[PDB]
RNA sequence: GCUUUACUGCAGGCUGUCGCUGAG
RNA sequence: AUACAGGGUGACAACCCCGUACUCGAGACCAGUACGACGUGCGGUAGUGCCAGAGUAGCGGGGGUUGGAUAUCCCUCGCGA
RNA sequence: GCACGGAGGCGAAGAACCAUGGAUUUCCGAAUGAGAAUCUCUAACAAUUGCUUCGCGCAAUGAGGAACCCCGAGAACUGAAACAUCUCAGUAUCGGGAGGAACAGAAAACGCAAUGUGAUGUCGUUAGUAACCGCGAGUGAACGCGAUACAGCCCAAACC
């Protein structure tokens, strides 16, 4: 496909969000990203 | 003594006789070539307009509107209906043509508010009414002792809520006693049975 | 050719996309109309009383 | 912190703008050192610079420049 | 008001461009044009920009590869930040 | 769902009449 | 104790803490209302057919609607003081 | 900040925090210079109106809001132990529109008929009464009265 600049920004955001919950948050909250996505198993919007 | 106005009034009691008859025969030829809503600088029936609140002042507008004659332009049922709800031809709308005229006029002038309207005749396929509209934002009107009332917020889009003289008549609000049990204070509060 | 699985492989057309006005993936890029908020169809926001139980 | 509201209001329009460019540069260099993963940082200032710039901008608006 | 230059893009590939092609790399505002990037750079480090190549990245930012004139030395320019 | 000289109605077509509509 | 409502505090707390009664303060609404004041000027007699809202009031054809039945309200076509 | 980490910082130049007021407030969005799946292209009240210095100069409209409210459009399942009038119901749903509430409202009223009442909502009652109806199933007021709250005015014309 051909992605517009805006589509690109959105894909970029989705990529960023798709990360682990920082280790330090674990400690601070004394004990998981529910929005973790996989390119294959999942399907983004658009 | 008789006012000059009384003469315009008396002429319009029989628009089919005398000079008026000849005028209408002439005028209508032009109206038929005009649009749906034509603003006009002067009311065709001065006496009537002044009587309904018209004034020769800034913020006061008059427009003639034509509407197709006849009953409801309804589409036949495309699903199951008991005989009672299959009618199409003899069914008529609940709003009279003068009301439809006032609404089209008011849509044309979104910033103005309907004051009143009156009939100016018809031919075999349409009817014409002139509608008096007021500019609630013009200072000449905001300062008018006889019209400033129409500047209040609750008067916005008054015609669309039936607050017009023609609106109130069509809603069965004329009578204050017998026969208005289901019209006053509103058709809706009375379950829509009026 | 079955209407099922074999016919599913021919589907690679993009229709519904992220809507500029509401943000839902409902802007039909062919019709240029959002099936969710009405963008492209009406200035007013798409809404219906059947979207909830009658007395609620 | 280091920069207070008084000091800012006591500056002339030209001084605020000069102070502005100066602050922006320190920030830019901070973000640069941060981009290089540099460690000789002081997390507080990078945060202070932002507020300082907001203060000067707020004052410039209040005074009319 | 948004600024043009956001920050230096420092990575192995960037270092090479700097050591072998006298090029500097920056993360810039995605609304900045090649020309606006050229100016900003000349006005921030006082050098002569010869060419600018841009790329809208999958990180949501715009990356600029700015080549300096032979009269300037990227290695040294970058070494003062 | 379908049919027809089932019951009852509804569009639609034809036709008269009234309005549009005037002069000798 | 005019305070024995409720909560908190390492277990059943009026007296450990927040509060609670009493008293007090501010905002909002009531309301640009009530009162008050400015200006205006109420009313009555005799005479005068000078004025007082038309497709209206009313009637008929066709519909809808209503508890509205001969006696509901409305639309439509025609007629019409 | 949620959030009980590490590092670092701020606070007696009185921070945090709270109240009131102000500043900043990207892009799309009624979305309004043109176009576009939130971006792009070359000065903008687009469009419809009022006024008009007839120039977008001054203004209005647009869209939103839980329901409530006003004006229009308007079913069927269902009940009648079938079913067509009737019923479900002017309900569901649809179109348009206003406000903080709407709508109504100072009698061409009522008609306990009177030597009587006196704008209008609403509440209680009048009453499942009068009235309607394959006179079947079912539908169903009003005047009055007791209350709540109370408020009465402005034009057209005559004459100028
Ligand atoms: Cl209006
Ligand atoms: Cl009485
Ligand atoms: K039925
Ligand atoms: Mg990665
Ligand atoms: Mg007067
Ligand atoms: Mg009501
Ligand atoms: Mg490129
Ligand atoms: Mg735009
Ligand atoms: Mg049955
Ligand atoms: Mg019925
Ligand atoms: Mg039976
Ligand atoms: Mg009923
Ligand atoms: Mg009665
Ligand atoms: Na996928
Ligand atoms: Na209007
Ligand atoms: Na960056
Ligand atoms: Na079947
Ligand atoms: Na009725
Ligand atoms: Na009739
Ligand atoms: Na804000
Ligand atoms: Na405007
Ligand atoms: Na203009
Ligand atoms: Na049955
Ligand atoms: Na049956
Ligand atoms: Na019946
Ligand atoms: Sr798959
Ligand atoms: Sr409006
Ligand atoms: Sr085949
Ligand atoms: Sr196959
Ligand atoms: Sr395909
Ligand atoms: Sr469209
Ligand atoms: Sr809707
Ligand atoms: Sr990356
Ligand atoms: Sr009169
Ligand atoms: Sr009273």
């Amino acid at each position: 496909g051909k992605k517009s600049k805006a589509t690109k920004k959105r894909l970029a955001k989705l990529d960023n969000q798709n990360s682990r919950v920082p280790a330090w948050v674990m400690l601070k909250t004394d004990r998981r990203n529910h929005k973790r996505r996989h390119w294959r198993r999942n399907d983004t919007d658009e | 003594a008789r006012s000059a106005y009384s003469y315009i009034r008396d002429a319009w009691e029989n628009p089919g006789d005398g000079q008026l008859a000849e005028l209408q025969w002439q005028r209508q030829q032009e109206w038929r070539n005009e649009g749906a809503v034509e603003r006009i600088e002067r009311p065709t029936r001065l006496d009537k307009a002044r009587s309904q609140g018209y004034k020769a002042k800034q913020g006061v507008i008059v427009a003639r509107v034509s509407v197709r004659k006849g009953s409801a332009r309804k589409r036949r049922h495309k699903a199951g209906r008991r005989s009672k709800r299959q009618g199409v031809t003899r069914i008529t709308r609940r709003k009279d043509i003068q009301r439809v005229a006032e609404e089209r006029a008011s849509r044309t002038f979104p910033n103005l508010r309907v004051l009143n309207s009156y009939s100016v005749g018809q031919d075999g396929r349409q009817k014409w009414h002139e509608v008096i509209l007021i500019d609630p934002n013009h200072p000449a009107i905001q300062n008018d002792d006889d019209l400033s009332w129409i500047c209040a917020d609750d008067q916005a889009d008054r015609v669309f809520r039936g607050l017009t003289g023609a609106g109130r008549r069509n809603r069965g609000l004329s009578g204050k006693g017998k026969g208005s049990e289901k019209t006053r204070p509103s058709l809706r509060s009375n379950g829509g049975k009026a | 050719t079955g209407a099922g699985t074999p016919s599913q492989g021919k589907k690679n057309t993009t229709t519904h996309t992220k809507c500029r006005r509401c943000g839902e993936k409902s802007y039909h890029t062919k019709k240029k109309v959002c099936s969710s908020c009405g963008f492209g169809k009406s200035a007013k926001r798409r809404d219906y009383e059947w979207q909830s139980k009658a007395g609620e | 912190t280091v920069l207070h509201v008084q000091e800012i209001r006591d500056m002339t329009p030209a001084e605020r703008e000069a102070e502005l460019d100066d602050l922006k540069t320190e920030l830019l260099n901070a973000r640069a050192v941060q981009a290089a993963g540099g460690a000789p940082e002081n997390p507080g200032r990078i945060k202070e610079l932002r507020k300082a710039i907001a203060r000067i901008k707020t004052i410039q608006g209040e005074e009319g420049d | 008001s948004w600024d043009v230059i956001k920050h230096p893009h420092v990575t192995e590939k960037a270092m090479n461009d700097m050591d072998f092609q006298n090029k500097l790399q920056f993360a810039v505002d995605d609304r900045a044009s090649k020309g606006e990037v050229a100016d900003a750079v000349e006005e921030q480090y006082d050098v002569t920009v010869e060419q600018v190549n841009t790329q809208n990245t999958m990180d949501g930012e715009k990356k600029a590869v700015v080549r300096l004139s032979e009269d300037d030395d990227a290695q040294e320019v970058a070494s003062r930040i």
